[PDB]
């Protein structure tokens, strides 16, 4: 009999149950998160597993419809997601062992305790404390001690577990007709539908460093300037020819360089833009912040927030024994239910975070008309980029002065613009090499190119080659330093944060071009621009229905992923740095080591 | 004379509970006087659309009998109650002819039908072999057979239960909240006219 016509009925039957089951699970999770209590835990679980159980049974049915006879692209794409076996392809003995090893890795990561030798009776944790030791401090010995303690008391037992985890996951992936586990993670950047928009799993590997070699000239000057400032701060500890140590960056792993802004400020006399005093003086409560955030999206042209968001969402003040988690989140419970969760205060950071979450909510509301299995972004880099665009466009002095939050006689000049641009560069462009290196190392180790013994020596020798960071102390093979990270032991992909940054600036440049703005890109604003609101809305509402290659065609001119806008955004900073580190060396040599 | 023997619109618009959409309730109104002014001037109705005749002139012309069809549907599903429309309701639950004359009234009832734990007392048909003729009711619960393998009244690989239940809750957004719908259809059979509007004095 026919297979194409009788799969639509199955999908329609599946959607009706999936919608309400997912709504109940999300409602239980929200009730638990808003009201942390013993009674509201089991119920959440009593929904959760049940939902998962559903996704089991339907999957067993999805295999009964062959995928080589479906002609409709939408139906085939929707059915392909359900046909995935997941981890249910291995035997029960191996599956339970995989679950146990994942659980024990997750538990061990969140139980860090290191006591210093002089007083072995006081240990710290990754929570504020040990993290704070190298987050805000000016010392060399204690930072190195904390670094070594964390990497030798939490990372020395994850290695035997990760060794078996890698091979077990690789076998599981090979059982699903993937050559390794790398293709499983790269499979989401793959489309085999419309002609001319085709993408392949192996194309991304060649496309990553092709758009990375253009950033090295920009990264080298920043590296040289940071090294010069550190030399001016730390005497006789950093060689001018070589590069900088690892524990002096400002974080546990050096993911971000934001904490280093205090030491490497261009101009000290000129202050930054802070409106918190004006926020307090004008008596702005938490409702005013969200009203102002709503006004931005109303002015752009996007639809207005639904009534009920102001009622159900816990906007501010958990207050009394009614405890709650203060992690800002945007909840899409389904059935037209959108909520927010935040512990709002009076701060510019809270203003930007509210803008970010409002952008997330708008993007979630955009594709509400798609079927249940297509209510997601085209890939993982679009959602957070859309979130960050609003934060980018709401920090300009023009927008602050327009809403009556800054003095109208403000006289911004070279100094403040350069300071703000350097502050943003210390966070945005300073993390791309780290992400690229980490993803490259993970892909190589999954592919099996590097054997077991070549684990701790390839990692450092590519860190020095790509990032320009040396090891403060030699690490032998028995260490497992990369596993000492959140998105390395919890089984999370890390390539999203690299493509998200490029998508953010591509979208911002496209909107600024289709907003009639003249001048530098860093002062651009998309407020009051209706034409810029439609162009975005044409791609927000597509969801996962269309390939991401076509998604990058209703906003930007070309469907490729090239880093053009980043080199134009930090153009004044680049041209100032060219004339700044004139009497110094630009580059690093991977021969000098702090220990020898 | 004085206006008397008013039609019982109270027991229709103010009923304690409404029937499901797949089993919509039909009431026959005849041999009385109908006052549409109170219905039209009321501000409680979210949707009030009259197709065949103008609402302002209802009190003038008068017909022989009226049929009131009452049920409960979703929020965004209201627009399917119109001539020449397609959907899950207009094809499997309630079909209106293209030459329909009458009025459609729909109002939100989220404070009554919705329940915090979920109200599962409202059902609708999801699968059927063929579309419905205008003004046709089907209450059969036979197992639908999508495939070619026969089912002996038992669900399975390609056999589904035709009826599915609504999940109304107070936290549902607009467009998913329950909406109560009453459709008035006027018949003009050649019998002497009985249902006529009041004579203003
Ligand atoms: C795949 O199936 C979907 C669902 O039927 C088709 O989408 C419909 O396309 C027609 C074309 O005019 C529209 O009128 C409908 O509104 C669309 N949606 C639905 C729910 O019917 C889609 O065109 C099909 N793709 C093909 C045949 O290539
Ligand atoms: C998911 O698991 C099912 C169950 O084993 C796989 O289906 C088997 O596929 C092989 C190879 O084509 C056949 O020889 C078996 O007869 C199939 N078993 C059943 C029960 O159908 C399937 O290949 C796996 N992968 C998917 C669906 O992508
Ligand atoms: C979202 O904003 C729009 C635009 O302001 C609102 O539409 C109108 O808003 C004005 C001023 O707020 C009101 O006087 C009108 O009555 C609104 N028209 C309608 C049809 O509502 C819209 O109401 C806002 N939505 C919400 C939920 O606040
Ligand atoms: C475009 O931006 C300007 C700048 O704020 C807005 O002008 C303000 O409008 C309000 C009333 O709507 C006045 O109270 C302010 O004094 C105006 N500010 C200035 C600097 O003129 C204008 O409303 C925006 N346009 C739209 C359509 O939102
Ligand atoms: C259903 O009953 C209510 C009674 O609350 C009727 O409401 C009438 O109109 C207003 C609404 O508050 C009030 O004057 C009274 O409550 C009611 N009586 C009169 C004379 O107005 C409502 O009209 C009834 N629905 C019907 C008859 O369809
Ligand atoms: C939070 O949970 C406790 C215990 O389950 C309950 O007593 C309390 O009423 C709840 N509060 C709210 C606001 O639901
Ligand atoms: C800004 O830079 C230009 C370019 O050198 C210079 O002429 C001008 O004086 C500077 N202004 C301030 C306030 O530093
Ligand atoms: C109509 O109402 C008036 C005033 O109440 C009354 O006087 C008259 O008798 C009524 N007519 C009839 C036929 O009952």
């Amino acid at each position: 009999s026919t297979i194409e016509e009788q799969a639509k009925t199955f999908l329609d039957k599946f959607n009706h149950e999936a919608e309400d089951l997912f709504y109940q699970s999300s409602l239980a999770s929200w009730n638990y998160n808003t009201n942390i209590t013993e009674e509201n835990v089991q119920n959440m679980n009593n929904a959760g597993d049940k939902w998962s159980a559903f996704l089991k049974e339907q999957s067993t049915l999805a295999q009964m419809y062959p995928l080589q006879e479906i002609q409709n692209l939408t139906v085939k794409l929707q059915l392909q997601a359900l046909q995935q076996n997941g981890s249910s392809v291995l035997s029960e003995d191996k599956s339970k062992r995989l679950n146990t090893i994942l659980n024990t890795m997750s538990t061990i990561y969140s139980t860090g305790k290191v006591c210093n030798p002089d007083n072995p009776q006081e240990c710290l944790l990754l929570e504020p404390g040990l993290n704070e030791i190298m987050a805000n401090s000016l010392d060399y010995n204690e930072r190195l001690w904390a670094w070594e303690s964390w990497r030798s008391e939490v990372g020395k037992q994850l290695r035997p577990l990760y060794e078996e985890y890698v091979v077990l996951k690789n076998e599981m992936a090979r059982a699903n007709h993937y050559e390794d586990y790398g293709d499983y993670w790269r499979g989401d950047y793959e489309v085999n539908g419309v002609d001319g928009y085709d993408y392949s799993r192996g194309q991304l590997i060649e496309d990553v460093e092709h758009t990375f070699e253009e950033i090295k000239p920009l990264y080298e000057h920043l590296h040289a300037y940071v090294r010069a400032k550190l030399m001016n701060a730390y005497p006789s500890y950093i060689s001018p020819i070589g590069c900088l140590p690892a524990h002096l960056l400002g974080d546990m792993w050096g993911r971000f360089w934001t904490n280093l802004y205090s030491l490497t400020v261009p101009f000290g006399q000129k202050p930054n833009i802070d409106v918190t005093d004006a926020m307090v003086d004008q008596a702005w409560d938490a409702q005013r912040i969200f009203k102002e955030a709503e006004k931005f999206f109303v002015s752009v042209g996007l639809p207005n927030m639904t009534q009920g968001f102001w009622e159900n969402s816990m906007l501010t003040d958990p207050g009394n024994v009614q405890k709650a988690v203060c992690h800002p989140t945007a909840w899409d419970l389904g059935k037209g239910d959108f909520r927010i969760l935040m512990c709002t205060k009076v701060t510019m950071d809270d203003f930007l975070t509210a803008h970010h979450e409002m952008g997330h909510i708008q993007y979630d509301m955009a594709y509400a008309a798609q079927p249940f299995l297509l209510r997601n972004g085209a890939n993982e880099g679009f959602h957070e980029a859309v979130g960050e665009i609003m934060s980018l466009s709401a920090a300009t002095p023009k927008h602050l002065k327009s809403i009556g939050l800054l003095s109208p006689d403000f006289q911004e000049d070279n100094e403040t613009e350069i300071n703000f641009l350097l502050k943003q560069a210390l966070t945005i462009v300073g993390t791309l090499p780290f992400t690229y290196m980490l993803e490259k190392w993970r892909w190589m180790v999954f592919k099996g190119e590097i054997p077991k013994d070549q684990w701790m020596k390839k990692w450092w020798e590519m860190k020095r080659e790509i990032v320009g960071v040396v090891e403060p102390v030699p690490h032998d093979e028995t260490y497992c330093d990369p596993a000492s990270l959140f998105h390395v032991s919890n089984d999370y992909s890390f390539i999203r944060y690299y493509t998200r940054t490029l998508y953010q600036f591509q979208f911002q440049e496209a909107l600024c071009q289709a907003a009639k703005h003249e001048g530098p890109l860093h002062k651009c604003d998309i407020s009051n621009s209706t034409e810029a609101g439609q162009k975005l809305f044409n791609m927000l509402r597509l969801g996962k229905s269309e390939p991401w290659t076509l998604a990058l065609e209703n906003v930007v001119g070309a469907k490729n992923m090239n880093v053009r806008p980043l080199l134009n955004y930090f153009e004044p900073l680049f041209t100032w740095l060219k004339d700044q580190n004139k009497n110094s060396f630009v580059g690093w040599s991977t021969d000098w080591s702090p220990y020898a | 004379p004085n206006i008397t023997n008013l039609c019982p619109f109270g027991e229709v618009f103010n009923a304690t509970r409404f029937a499901s959409v797949y089993a919509w309730n039909r009431k026959r109104i005849s041999n009385c006087v109908a006052d549409y002014s109170v219905l039209y001037n009321s501000a409680s109705f979210s949707t009030f659309k009259c197709y065949g005749v103008s609402p302002t002139k209802l009190n003038d012309l008068c017909f022989t009998n009226v049929y009131a069809d009452s049920f409960v549907i979703r929020g965004d599903e209201v627009r399917q109650i119109a001539p020449g429309q397609t959907g899950t309701i207009a094809d499997y639950n309630y079909k209106l002819p293209d030459d329909f004359t009458g009025c459609v009234i729909a109002w939100n009832s989220n404070n009554l039908d919705s329940k915090v734990g979920g109200n599962y007392n409202y059902l609708y048909r999801l699968f059927r072999k063929s579309n419905l003729k205008p003004f046709e009711r089907d209450i059969s619960t036979e197992i639908y057979q999508a495939g070619s393998t026969p089912c002996n009244g038992v669900k399975g690989f390609n056999c589904y239960f035709p009826l599915q239940s609504y999940g109304f809750q107070p936290t549902y957004g607009v467009g998913y909240q329950p909406y109560r719908v009453v459709v008035l259809s006027f018949e003009l059979l050649h019998a002497p006219a009985t249902v006529c509007g009041p004579k203003k004095s």
